[PDB]
Formats: structure tokens, C-alpha cells, sequence
């Protein structure tokens, strides 16, 4: 019914990068676009997010280029007017894993992957929503029998999801060796897709502070330049010839 | 006192007084930025791209 | 009509009047406007010049509490009379003036300015 | 406590 | 590579286990009746709020 | 009057150019 | 627009001459319970339809979702 | 006095409007900062028409670029996502700072005469404010962005006999489609100066007829000059305003929003849940409230015809509510309602909700038709509690 519709509500989980002065834990921003990468990139996109905005971020310049090399994209007409591919730059934005919404539908039962450039900023209680959608596939309760080709996901509105369990124990390794189990590796994709919808936070929560601060110091004096003025009229006194 | 003395200094022509200004201006800007910069840095320790571990060893 | 001396309500609502009135050193007159009527400023300009200056002087000791954030001293507070008013004679011998002029073809003797 | 009418100008008048 | 969470939930199980006991009367009156609608997805709603609940900062204190 | 003219004339124009280059702080220019 | 002077007399003393923020720590006890007892009533007629009003809708919504709680 | 030599700068032509309407323009000497709220108003005008020159230096205002082009505001343009929060948070405490400027003029009923006129254009600056607002919001062509677009203009086809003819011209061509957004681009542009000028006949009027004070009394006794008694009281609310917009940009700037917006427009499904901004949600509320779209329509018409017929009450000699009782009471009653009915908007149309817009509406209406009756009883009074 109207529970289920507005499926189970999201816990608050403490986020590495929550608090006036938190950074975003950038070896796990690191650790989870490798997982994003092994077992995300296969049908969501991204399509916001430059293979230049990792650099300075979780990966070094030249690993960065590495990477782009990797992928080959189709570039404009040549001197023939002809189309071609050649290894992507340190320019070009994330791959996109379908033609178009059309094919992606096709390919993925009529429901459509949805865009994970703002997937945090895009539902209500954000990265918290999206780190119980990943971790919480659990067993139907009684008597509420889903239709196949479904999955049951209480905290999806309507309790049924269309895409599989994606996140196992063991299905990545790690490249520093940490013990890749189900919460971690959640954990580390939602850090990444956090960063992704802002990665201006560090600068924003820094400016704040500074601002905040600042502005405070010149309330105080404003304050005092405003009593300072008017302080010749308030301890005044005057004689008006009147009584009642 | 002391704010008679830089009175004494620094308010007696205005020309003086906007130069004192913007240079405090700067260098208190400067010093909170510094402040704030060793703050979260302290708060923040690990989590910084420059000491990941595995920065270089993808090549 | 059964306001004065037979409303519990009444009663209380005058008590409040009261308190407030004397609070700022005003009476109930002085919150006549004459900006707002038009008869106001009529009745205030044939009132007698002491009893405009006294309400000019009680207006601006008023306002120069409000500016100070401050009330009477409780002396003053206690010898105060806010509804010993002054103007509703006058006023309503104006009404009455306006009444008649308009009521047998007769121009205002003052119209409000279009602002 | 407040004056009568009589023991002021403005009153009187 | 034992997953965290399902260990500390199977952990926390036993500390509200008020909102499981009203989802197993839930449970055993479904299973009595066997022809309705018979979900009562209210009572899973409670008991895994309850063990959310629990679960919230263990997870990230126990995390790499 | 004209030596108290020009003093504050200088004096004005020193913090013109402490105000440009608040706004505009050029260690490329500074340095050479 | 004109001025109406109303004959009085005033002596104002200099800002420099008096302290500029002690009037907001003289009687911060008096003041608490000036704006207490002058505004509980206007707080009562703000916050009083709010509060009820809320009381009363997550009642009424406890009740429906029990009762269709199957 | 003949001006043979000039003595003072400010009296000489160059700036002698300026002068006397900014220095010299004699002020009440008790005003409280609520009149701060008022010029506080002014700056975050000021704010927003500076923020989104400089936006639209960026945005494109075709379908297929629009949500993109904002993405690239905010994650390429060096320091763009401060023009985007400041803009649109900027809008949010325009609408904070306006609701505070209104509330206290109903409080101290500031809208009396002689400011019939002020009254009257401050309503005609709240609806182009409305307009504005909502157009701009259009703007960035989001989920939340093209439905409520669709839903406010196609509730235009409650006019009984060119409805729809009007609904299909807004349009322009039977959608909300890029003519819509091109349309809505360029006025959204446009209507900000238009709202200046408006702001400077409000400003124009009042001064024509002074300034109204906490006491409501005549205050031609004990007046001082604006500047610089009234400019540094306007310079602490400016502090403050700055500190409470900084808190809503750097740390907390998508709590005013809904985050549909972040979704591409994609008029195949639609949201579950289809709300206005926030400050739209007590109009929508009363809208929603009062069933059959054109009763609805109507109804906003009336709450419009209300603020309007407001100043033109019969009696209503005791201005301020510090000399008010009941009056007071029935303001403190008026605003908590108004922000029930704001809470209620953001409600789905499921039960009790119905019954409370349908109160909440009625008494918000039921204010607008009991302040004539205290007036009448308040000309009434002086002739029953005299003390003798
Ligand atoms: C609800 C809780 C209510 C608690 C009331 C406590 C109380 O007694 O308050 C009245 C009491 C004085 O009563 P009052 O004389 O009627 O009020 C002062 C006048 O308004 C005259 O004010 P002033 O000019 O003498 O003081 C200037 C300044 C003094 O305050 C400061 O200097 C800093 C205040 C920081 C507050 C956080 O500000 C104030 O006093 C308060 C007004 C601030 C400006 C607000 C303008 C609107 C902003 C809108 C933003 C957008 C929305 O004020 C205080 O207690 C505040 C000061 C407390 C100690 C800190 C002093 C720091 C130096
Ligand atoms: C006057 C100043 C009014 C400021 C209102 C600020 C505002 O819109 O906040 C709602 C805004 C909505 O965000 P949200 O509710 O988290 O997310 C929306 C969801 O749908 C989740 O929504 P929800 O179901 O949890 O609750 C929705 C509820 C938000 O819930 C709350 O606010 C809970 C209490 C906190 O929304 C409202 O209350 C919106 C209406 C409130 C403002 C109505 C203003 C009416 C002014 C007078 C109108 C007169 C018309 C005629 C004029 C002539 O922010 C908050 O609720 C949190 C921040 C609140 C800060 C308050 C203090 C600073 C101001
Ligand atoms: C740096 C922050 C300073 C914060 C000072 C808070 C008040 C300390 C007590 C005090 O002397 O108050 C009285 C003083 C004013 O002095 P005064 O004249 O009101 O009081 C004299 C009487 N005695 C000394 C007994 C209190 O208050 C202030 O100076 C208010 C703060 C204004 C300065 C703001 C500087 C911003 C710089 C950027
Ligand atoms: C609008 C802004 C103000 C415009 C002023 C000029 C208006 C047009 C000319 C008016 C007539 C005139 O000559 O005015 C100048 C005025 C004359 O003085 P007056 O008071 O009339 O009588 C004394 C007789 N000599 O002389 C004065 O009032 C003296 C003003 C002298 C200012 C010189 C210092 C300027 C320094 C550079 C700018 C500030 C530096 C810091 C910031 C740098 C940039 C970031
Ligand atoms: C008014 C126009 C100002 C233009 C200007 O100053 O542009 C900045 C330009 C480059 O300076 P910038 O990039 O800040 O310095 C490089 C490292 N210090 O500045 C320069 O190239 C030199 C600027 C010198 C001061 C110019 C003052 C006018
Ligand atoms: C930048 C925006 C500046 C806005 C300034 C205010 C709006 C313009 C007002 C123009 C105007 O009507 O000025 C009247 C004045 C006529 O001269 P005067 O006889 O002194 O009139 C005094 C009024 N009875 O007009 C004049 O004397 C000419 C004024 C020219 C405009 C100067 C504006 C300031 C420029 C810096
Ligand atoms: C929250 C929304 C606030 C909206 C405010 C709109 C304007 C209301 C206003 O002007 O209130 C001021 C009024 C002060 O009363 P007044 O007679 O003006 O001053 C006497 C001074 N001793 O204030 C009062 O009389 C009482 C103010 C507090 C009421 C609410 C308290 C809980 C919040
Ligand atoms: C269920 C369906 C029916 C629902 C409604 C039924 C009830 C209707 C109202 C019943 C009560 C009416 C009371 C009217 C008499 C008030 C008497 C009065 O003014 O008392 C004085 C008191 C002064 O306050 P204060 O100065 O603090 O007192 C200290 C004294 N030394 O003054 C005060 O305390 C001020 C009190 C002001 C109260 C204003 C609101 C109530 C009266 C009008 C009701 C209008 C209802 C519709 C409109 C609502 C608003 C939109
Ligand atoms: C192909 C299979 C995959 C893979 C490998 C992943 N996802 Fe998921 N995803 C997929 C589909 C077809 C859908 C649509 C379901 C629907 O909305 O009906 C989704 C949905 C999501 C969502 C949206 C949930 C919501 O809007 O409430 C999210 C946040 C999401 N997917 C995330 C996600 C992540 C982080 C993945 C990597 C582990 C991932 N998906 C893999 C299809 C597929
Ligand atoms: C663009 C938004 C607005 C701006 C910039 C604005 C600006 C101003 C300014 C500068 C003043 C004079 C200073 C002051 O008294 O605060 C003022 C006064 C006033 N405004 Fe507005 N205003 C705006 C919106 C409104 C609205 C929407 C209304 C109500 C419909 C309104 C009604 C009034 C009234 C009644 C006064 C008289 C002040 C008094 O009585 O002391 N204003 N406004
Ligand atoms: C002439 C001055 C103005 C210009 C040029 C302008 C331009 C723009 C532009 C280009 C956008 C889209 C950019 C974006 O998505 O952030 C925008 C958004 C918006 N504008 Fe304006 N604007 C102006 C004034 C105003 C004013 C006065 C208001 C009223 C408060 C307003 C309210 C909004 C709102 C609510 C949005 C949507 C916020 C959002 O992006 O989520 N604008 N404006």
C-alpha cells in the first residue's frame, strides 16, 4: 500500500565527508570508482564527469591518461568525411554503455538505468538512500509474492526494483588489498558517486567556514558602529512642559 | 595606551588610514586563510589525496 | 450595546487600554491621526493651541520612549489620564458640519489629495 | 493620583 | 570476506526483537489464513527500521 | 600650499596603487 | 511635510563619552521577563494552532496506518 | 539664503535629489529593523539581477543544452557553482526577506492611510515577484522544473470562454516544448527591471508620505535624518543577512529544493510528488484546497482582491497593534495560519490534509473580513471608557 509506495526509510549513516570541516576520503573515492568501473559502468553512465576530473582527485596525471587510452571513441569526419575511432584523451567524458535511452531499455527490461552523475543529489536523503538500495536486497516478507522478473528492494518505492543484486562479497579486487565485502564496497561507490554529483564541496565547506567567520567579526563591529552613533540620542534627556 | 600611540601613527591623514586598511585587509585574509588551512588539515588527517597509497602503482 | 460597567470582556479590554496608554505616557486621542482622517486635522486646527501643544509634547515624549526602548517611571505612569480625551467633541461637530454640507448640495471643504 | 481638570492649562482649557 | 552488515544485524537481532515477535504473530495469522492479501509489509517495515536503526554507526566503525 | 598639495597627491596615489594591487596581486609584475 | 516644534529643552552628551555596550548586559534578567510576561499570550495564539495541528495529524496517521495494517 | 557660491557638495544640483532622499530625508526616530527588512528587500534585488547577468552569460535556452549548460555552470566556470546557489538561494531569501516585509506592515497596519498607494504597489511588486520566480524556475529544465511549468500554466484554461485559446498561445504549440523555454528565457530576462521600476515608485510614494513608526501615531515631532542613524541600523541587517545567506549557500544549499530538479526533463513519466518552491506552497495550497480548478482560479483572484482592498477600510482610527488587543491576537492568529496552509501545500491531496487546507483557506479569508468590524467597534470605543 502507501508504506511500500514510499518504501522503508533510509537510516542516517556517518559519512566520512559530513561536518563543517570533513574532507571527502579520497583512497575511498579511489576505491570506489574502481568498483563503479568493474560493475557499475556495464549499464549505468555518467556522461557529466571528464576523465580530467579524477586528476588531482583519486588518480595521478599519467594513470589517468592510461585509463583514457584504454577506450577508443569515435571522432568527427576526417579529410574524407568519413567517421573512425581512436583511444579517448584526457578530455573526453565517461564511455556510454548504450546507444540511447531506446537501446538501454531494450537491453535492461524496459526500465531505464537511470544517469549517476546526480544520483545523490537526484533522491531524497541522498547518500544514505542509496547505499540501503545497494545493501538492503533482502527476502520478501510473507504473503507479497513479486512478479518475476523483478527483485525485491524494501526501501525502493514499491519494494520492487528492476536491477539484480549487483554488490557480492569478493567481486573485486581491490588494488591496495582491502577485504572487499558488500558494505565496503557500497561505502566506497556511494563515496564516489557523492563526490561526483559535488565535487566542489571541499572548496565550498572551506569558503564557508572562512566567510562565516569573517562576517561574524564584522557583525560585532557593525554592532558597535550602530550603538556608537546612536548613543548621543538614546542617553538623552529632554524637558517637554507636560504632565499628563 | 597602545590605540593612542597607533592613533598617533596612523589617524592623522586619511590617505594613510585606506592604505592601513587595504594592507590589513590582506594580511588578516592571509592569516585566517592560514588558520583554517592547519584546522582542516588537522581534522582531515589520512583522507588526503597527496597520501593514498596506491597513488603511483598503477603504472 | 452593552460595553461599560456590564462586560466582564469590556471591562478587561479597557484595564489592557489602560495599562498600555499610561505605559507610553499617551492618551486615546493622541492616536488619531490627521493624516489619516481629514476631520482630525480639521478638529485639531480649532482646538485650543494649549491643548494641541500639550498633545504635541505628550506625542514626541512617546515617541522619544519608543526610540529608547523604555517606559514612564511608575510616578508618572500613576498620574496619568488616558481617556481624559480632548477631541471627540470637536470631531463629531465636524462630522455633523460635513453631514449637512453633503447631505443638501455642497462642496467638501477638503478633499484628499490623489497620491 | 492623576490631577483633576482643573490643575492644569490644557485641561482647563 | 564475511559481509559486515549481515554480521552485525544477525548481532543486533536480539536487541528489539518486540518488533520480529509482532511479525511473527503477523507471520503465523498469514499463514492461518492463506487466501487474502495477507502482506503486513507494516510489520517488516518496523522490525528492519528497528535493526537500521541499530546497525547505523557500527557499520562505519567496523569499516576499512 | 602647493608642497601640501602635492604630498597628499603622492600620498593619494600610494594607496591607489597598495588598493590595484590588493585587487590585482601580481607577483609576475612585483618580481622584476 | 512640515515640522511642528514643541518647545523643549535637551542636553545630549557626546558618543565618546559613554560606554557603547553595557546597555545590552546591564539587566539581561529584567528584560527576560519583560518579554516573557508581555508576549506568552501572542506566543501561545503563534505556536498553539501549529503544535495542535501537528498532534493531530500524527495521531490521525498513526490511526489509519494501524487500522489498514492488515 | 541666496546660493551665490556653492558651499556644500550634496546642495548642489549634481546631488541634490540625491541628497535629500537618501541624507536628509527626515525618518521616525523609533523605527525598529523590520524597515532594515524593508531596504534588505532592495539588496537582495540588487543581488539577484547582478548573479543572473552573470548566469545568463552561460545558460542556453533550448531544450536539448539548457540542463547541461547549468551543469557546466556548475562544475567548468571558474567559480560558478557560488553564481548558481547565489542565485537561487538568493531567490529564496528574497521571498524570506519580502514575507518579513509584509507581515510587519500587516502588524503595524502600515497600510492605512495615507499609504494606500504604497500598499497597493507593493502588491503589484509581490505579483511580479511571483512571476519572475516561477518563470526563472522553468529555467533549468528539470522534472520538477517542466511539470510544475505544465501544471501552473495549463490551470490558466479555467477562464470561462478564452481559456484555452490562452493556454495554447502561453504554450506555444500544445506543450511546455523549447518555445516554452525560449519564451520563458526571455522574460524571465525582461521582468527584473520592470520590478525595479516598480520598486522605485514604491520607494517614491512612501516618501511622499513619510514613514510609518511602531507607535502609529503622528511623528513629525521627533524626527532625524536617514543618514547615518538609519544607514547603520540597514548596515547591521545587512551583516546579519549576509551571515544567514552564507550559512545557506556554503553549507546547506539544496535544503530549500526539491531534488527532482536534478533529474532531466522527461515528460513520458511524471514525479510522484509535484510541488512548487516553497514560497509558491500557501498559494498552491489555498489553490489546491478550493475543489473545481476554476472555483480555484477564482480563488487566488479573491486572496489577490483581498490584499488589494485592504487600506480602504472605513474607520480604522488606532493604527498599531501595541494598542490593539484583539487586533494583535487576530494578526498572531492570521500568520500562524499562513504558515499551516504553507505546511500543507507540500502535502499529498489524501485525507485530513483536504479538511485542513479547507479550514485554513476559510480563516485566512475570514482575517480579511473581520478587520473592518474592529474597526467600527474601535471608533466605537472612546465614547464608553472615558474615566470620569
Ligand atoms: C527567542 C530567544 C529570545 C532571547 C531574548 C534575550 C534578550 O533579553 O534579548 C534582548 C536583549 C536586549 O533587548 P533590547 O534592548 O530590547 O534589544 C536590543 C535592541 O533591539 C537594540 O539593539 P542594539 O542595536 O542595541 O544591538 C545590536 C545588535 C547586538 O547584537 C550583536 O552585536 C550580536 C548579536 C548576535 C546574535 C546571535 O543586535 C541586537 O541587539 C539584535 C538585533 C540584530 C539584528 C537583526 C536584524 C534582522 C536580521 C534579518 C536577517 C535575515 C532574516 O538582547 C540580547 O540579549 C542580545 C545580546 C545578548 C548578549 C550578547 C552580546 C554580544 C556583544
Ligand atoms: C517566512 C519564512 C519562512 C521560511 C520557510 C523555510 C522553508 O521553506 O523551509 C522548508 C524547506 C523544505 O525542505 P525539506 O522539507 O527538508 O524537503 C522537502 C521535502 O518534501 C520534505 O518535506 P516535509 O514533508 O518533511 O515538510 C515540508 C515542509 C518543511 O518542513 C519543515 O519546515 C519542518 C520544520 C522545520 O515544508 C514547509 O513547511 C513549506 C512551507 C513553509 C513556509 C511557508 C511560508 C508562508 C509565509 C506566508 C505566506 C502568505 C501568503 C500570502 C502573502 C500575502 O526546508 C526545511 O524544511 C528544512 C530547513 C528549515 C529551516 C528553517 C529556518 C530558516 C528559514
Ligand atoms: C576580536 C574579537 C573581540 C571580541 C570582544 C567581545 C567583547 C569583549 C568585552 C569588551 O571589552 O566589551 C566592550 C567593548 C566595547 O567597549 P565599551 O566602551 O562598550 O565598554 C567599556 C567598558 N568596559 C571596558 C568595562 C567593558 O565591546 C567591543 O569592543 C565589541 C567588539 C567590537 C570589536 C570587533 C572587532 C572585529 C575585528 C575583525
Ligand atoms: C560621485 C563621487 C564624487 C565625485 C566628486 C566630483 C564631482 C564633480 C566635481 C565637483 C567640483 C569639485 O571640484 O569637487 C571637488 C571638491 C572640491 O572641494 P569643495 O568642498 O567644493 O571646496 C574646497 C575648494 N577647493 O574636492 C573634494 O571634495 C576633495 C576630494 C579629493 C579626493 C582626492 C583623493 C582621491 C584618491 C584616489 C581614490 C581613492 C584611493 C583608494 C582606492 C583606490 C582604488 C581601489
Ligand atoms: C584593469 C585590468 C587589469 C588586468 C590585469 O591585471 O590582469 C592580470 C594580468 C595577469 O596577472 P596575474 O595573472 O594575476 O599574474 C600572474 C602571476 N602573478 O596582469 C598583468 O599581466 C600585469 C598587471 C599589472 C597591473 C595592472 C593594473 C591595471
Ligand atoms: C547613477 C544614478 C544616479 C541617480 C540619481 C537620482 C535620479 C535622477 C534625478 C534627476 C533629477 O530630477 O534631478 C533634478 C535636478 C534639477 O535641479 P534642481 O533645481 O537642483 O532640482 C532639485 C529638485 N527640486 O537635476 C539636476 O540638477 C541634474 C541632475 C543630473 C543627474 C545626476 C545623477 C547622479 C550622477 C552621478
Ligand atoms: C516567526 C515569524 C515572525 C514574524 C514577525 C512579523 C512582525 C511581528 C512584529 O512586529 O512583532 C513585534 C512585536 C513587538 O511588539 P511591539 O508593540 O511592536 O513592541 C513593544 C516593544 N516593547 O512582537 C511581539 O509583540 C511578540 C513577538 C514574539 C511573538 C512570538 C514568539 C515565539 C516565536
Ligand atoms: C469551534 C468554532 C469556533 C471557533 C472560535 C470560537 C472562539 C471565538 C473567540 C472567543 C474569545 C474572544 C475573546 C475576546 C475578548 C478579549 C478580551 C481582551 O482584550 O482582554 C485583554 C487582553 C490584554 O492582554 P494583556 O495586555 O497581555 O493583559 C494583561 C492585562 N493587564 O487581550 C488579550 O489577551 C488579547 C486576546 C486577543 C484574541 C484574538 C483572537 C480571539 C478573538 C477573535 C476571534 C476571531 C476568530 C476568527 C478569526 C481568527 C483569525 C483569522
Ligand atoms: C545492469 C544490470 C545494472 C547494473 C550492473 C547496475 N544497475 Fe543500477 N539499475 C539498473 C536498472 C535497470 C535500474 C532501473 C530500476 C528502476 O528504476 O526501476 C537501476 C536503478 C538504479 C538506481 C535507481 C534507484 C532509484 O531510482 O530508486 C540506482 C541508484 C542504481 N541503479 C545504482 C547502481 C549502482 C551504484 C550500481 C553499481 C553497483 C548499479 N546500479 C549497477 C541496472 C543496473
Ligand atoms: C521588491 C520588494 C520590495 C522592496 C524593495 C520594498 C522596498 C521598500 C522600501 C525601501 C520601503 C521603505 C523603507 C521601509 O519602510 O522598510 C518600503 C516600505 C513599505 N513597503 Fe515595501 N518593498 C517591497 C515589497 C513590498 C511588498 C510586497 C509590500 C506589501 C504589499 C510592501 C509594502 C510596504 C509598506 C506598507 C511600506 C511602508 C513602510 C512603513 O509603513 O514604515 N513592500 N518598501
Ligand atoms: C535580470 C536579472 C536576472 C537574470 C538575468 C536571471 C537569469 C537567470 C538564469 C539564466 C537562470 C538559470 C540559471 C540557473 O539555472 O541557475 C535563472 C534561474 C532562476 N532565477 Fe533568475 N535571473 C534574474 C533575476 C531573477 C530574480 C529577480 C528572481 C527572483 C527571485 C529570479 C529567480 C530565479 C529562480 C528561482 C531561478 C531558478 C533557480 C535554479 O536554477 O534552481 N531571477 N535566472
Amino acid at each position: 500500500a502507501d508504506e511500500a509506495e514510499h518504501g522503508l526509510a533510509c537510516p542516517s549513516y556517518p559519512w566520512p565527508h559530513k561536518g563543517i570541516l570533513s574532507s571527502y576520503d579520497h583512497a575511498s573515492i579511489r576505491r570506489g570508482h574502481q568498483v563503479y568501473t568493474e560493475v557499475c559502468a556495464s549499464c549505468h553512465s555518467m556522461s557529466l564527469i571528464s576523465y580530467r576530473d579524477l586528476v588531482g582527485v583519486a588518480y595521478t596525471e599519467e594513470e589517468v591518461k592510461a585509463m583514457a587510452a584504454e577506450i577508443e571513441v569515435v571522432d568527427g569526419p576526417n579529410d574524407e568525411g568519413e567517421m573512425f575511432t581512436r583511444p579517448g584523451k584526457l578530455s573526453d567524458r565517461f564511455p556510454q554503455p548504450y546507444a540511447n535511452e531506446a537501446a538501454a531499455r531494450f537491453a535492461n527490461g524496459g526500465a531505464y538505468p537511470p544517469d549517476l552523475s546526480l544520483i545523490t543529489k537526484a533522491r531524497h536523503n541522498g547518500q544514505n538512500y542509496v547505499f540501503s538500495l545497494l545493501t538492503g536486497y533482502r527476502d520478501p516478507p510473507a504473503g507479497v509474492s513479486i512478479r518475476e522478473g523483478l527483485h525485491y528492494n524494501p526501501y525502493f518505492p514499491g519494494g520492487a526494483i528492476a536491477m539484480p543484486k549487483m554488490l557480492n562479497d569478493g567481486a573485486v579486487e581491490y588494488e591496495d588489498g582491502t577485504p572487499a565485502t558488500e558494505a565496503q564496497m557500497g561505502k566506497d561507490v556511494v563515496s564516489f558517486l557523492s563526490w561526483a554529483a559535488e565535487p566542489e564541496m571541499e572548496e565550498r565547506k572551506l569558503m564557508g567556514f572562512k566567510w562565516i567567520f569573517v562576517l561574524s567579526l564584522a557583525l560585532l563591529q557593525a554592532a558597535y558602529y550602530r550603538r556608537l552613533r546612536w548613543s548621543v540620542l538614546k542617553s538623552r534627556k529632554l524637558v517637554l512642559d507636560v504632565v499628563n | 595606551g597602545i590605540f593612542e600611540s597607533l592613533y598617533k601613527v596612523v589617524m592623522r591623514r586619511n590617505s594613510v588610514y585606506v592604505t592601513f586598511v587595504i594592507a590589513g585587509a590582506f594580511l588578516g585574509e592571509r592569516a585566517v586563510d592560514y588558520g583554517i588551512h592547519k584546522l582542516w588539515e588537522a581534522n582531515n588527517v589520512g583522507k588526503r589525496y597527496e597520501d593514498i597509497p596506491v597513488l603511483g602503482q598503477k603504472l | 450595546f452593552l460595553d461599560p460597567k456590564k462586560n466582564w470582556l469590556a471591562a478587561q479590554h479597557m484595564k489592557s487600554l489602560v495599562k498600555r496608554l499610561s505605559k507610553y505616557g499617551l492618551r486615546y486621542d493622541d492616536l488619531y491621526d490627521p493624516y489619516y482622517d481629514l476631520d482630525v486635522k480639521e478638529a485639531l486646527n480649532r482646538l485650543p493651541k494649549e491643548v494641541v501643544d500639550a498633545r504635541h509634547a505628550r506625542l514626541k515624549r512617546a515617541i522619544d520612549l519608543s526610540m529608547k526602548h523604555e517606559y514612564l517611571p511608575e510616578d508618572l505612569q500613576a498620574m496619568q489620564t488616558p481617556f481624559r480625551g480632548y477631541l471627540q467633541d470637536m470631531l463629531a461637530l465636524v462630522k455633523r458640519e460635513r453631514a449637512e454640507r453633503e447631505a443638501l448640495g455642497g462642496l467638501p471643504l477638503y478633499q484628499r489629495s490623489i497620491p | 493620583a492623576p490631577p483633576p481638570p482643573t490643575a492644569m492649562i490644557y485641561d482647563r482649557a | 570476506p564475511v559481509d559486515q552488515k549481515r554480521y552485525l544485524e544477525e548481532s543486533c537481532k536480539p536487541k528489539c526483537v518486540k518488533p520480529l515477535l509482532e511479525y511473527q504473530a503477523c507471520i503465523k495469522r498469514i499463514h492461518g489464513d492463506d487466501s487474502g492479501q495477507k502482506h503486513c509489509t507494516g510489520q517488516y517495515f518496523d522490525y528492519w527500521f528497528c535493526v537500521d536503526k541499530c546497525v547505523a554507526p557500527k557499520l562505519f566503525t567496523k569499516l576499512k | 600650499i602647493q608642497p601640501a598639495d602635492v604630498k597628499a597627491a603622492a600620498m593619494w596615489g600610494v594607496a591607489a596603487a597598495t588598493g590595484g594591487l590588493y585587487l590585482v596581486q601580481v607577483s609576475i609584475l612585483v618580481l622584476p | 511635510k512640515q515640522i511642528v516644534p514643541v518647545k523643549s529643552v535637551i542636553y545630549a552628551l557626546s558618543p565618546f563619552q559613554q560606554k557603547v555596550m553595557t546597555g545590552l548586559w546591564k539587566d539581561l534578567p529584567t528584560k527576560i521577563h519583560h518579554k516573557v510576561s508581555e508576549n506568552w499570550i501572542s506566543a501561545t495564539l503563534l505556536l498553539g494552532p501549529l503544535v495542535g495541528t501537528y498532534a493531530y495529524v500524527q495521531n490521525y496517521l498513526e490511526k489509519e496506518k494501524l487500522h489498514h495494517r492488515y | 539664503t541666496i546660493r551665490n557660491q556653492r558651499f556644500s557638495l550634496l546642495k548642489e544640483p549634481i546631488s541634490s535629489t540625491l541628497n535629500q532622499h537618501l541624507i536628509d530625508y527626515p525618518t521616525p526616530s523609533n523605527l525598529s529593523y523590520w524597515w532594515g527588512f524593508g531596504s534588505l528587500a532592495g539588496i537582495c534585488l540588487v543581488i539577484q539581477i547582478v548573479t543572473g547577468v552573470f548566469l545568463a552569460m552561460h545558460y542556453t535556452p533550448h531544450v536539448d543544452l539548457a540542463f547541461n549548460s547549468v551543469e557546466h555552470v556548475m562544475r567548468d566556470v571558474e567559480g560558478g557553482w557560488l553564481l548558481r546557489y547565489m542565485h537561487a538561494n538568493g531567490a529564496s531569501m528574497f521571498f524570506i526577506v519580502v514575507y518579513l516585509h509584509i507581515f510587519r506592515g500587516l502588524y503595524y497596519a502600515s497600510y492605512s492611510s495615507p499609504r494606500e498607494f504604497v500598499w497597493c504597489l507593493g502588491v503589484v511588486i509581490f505579483l511580479l515577484m511571483i512571476v519572475t520566480a516561477f518563470t526563472g524556475y522553468v529555467l533549468p529544465w528539470g522534472q520538477m522544473s517542466f511539470w510544475g511549468a505544465t501544471v501552473i500554466t495549463s490551470l490558466a484554461s479555467a477562464i470561462p470562454v478564452v481559456g484555452d485559446t490562452i493556454v495554447t498561445w502561453l504554450w506555444g504549440g500544445f506543450s511546455v516544448d523549447n518555445a516554452t523555454l525560449n519564451r520563458f528565457f526571455s522574460l524571465h530576462y525582461l521582468l527584473p527591471f520592470l520590478l525595479v521600476g516598480a520598486s522605485l515608485l514604491h520607494l517614491a510614494a512612501l516618501h511622499q508620505y513619510g514613514s510609518n513608526n511602531p507607535l502609529g501615531v503622528h511623528s513629525e515631532m521627533d524626527q532625524i535624518s536617514f543618514y547615518p542613524y538609519f544607514y547603520v541600523k540597514d548596515l547591521v541587517g545587512w551583516v546579519a543577512f549576509a551571515i544567514f545567506f552564507s550559512i545557506w549557500i556554503f553549507y546547506a544549499p539544496n535544503v530549500l529544493g526539491h531534488p527532482d530538479n536534478y533529474i532531466p526533463a522527461n515528460p513520458m513519466s511524471t514525479p510522484p510528488h509535484i510541488v512548487p518552491e516553497w514560497y509558491f506552497l500557501p498559494i498552491y495550497a489555498i489553490l489546491r484546497s478550493i475543489p473545481d480548478k476554476s472555483g480555484g482560479v477564482a480563488a487566488i483572484a479573491l486572496v489577490f482582491i483581498c490584499l488589494l482592498a485592504l487600506p480602504f477600510f472605513k474607520s480604522m482610527y488606532v493604527r498599531s497593534s501595541s494598542f490593539r488587543p484583539i487586533y494583535q491576537g487576530i494578526f498572531w492568529l492570521l500568520l500562524a495560519d499562513c504558515l499551516l496552509l504553507g505546511w500543507i501545500g507540500c502535502q499529498p491531496v489524501e485525507a485530513p490534509f483536504v479538511t485542513i487546507g479547507q479550514i485554513s483557506s476559510f480563516v485566512f479569508f475570514l482575517f480579511f473580513a473581520i478587520t473592518p468590524i474592529l474597526g467600527r467597534v474601535g471608533r466605537g470605543i472612546p465614547n464608553s471608557y472615558t474615566t470620569d
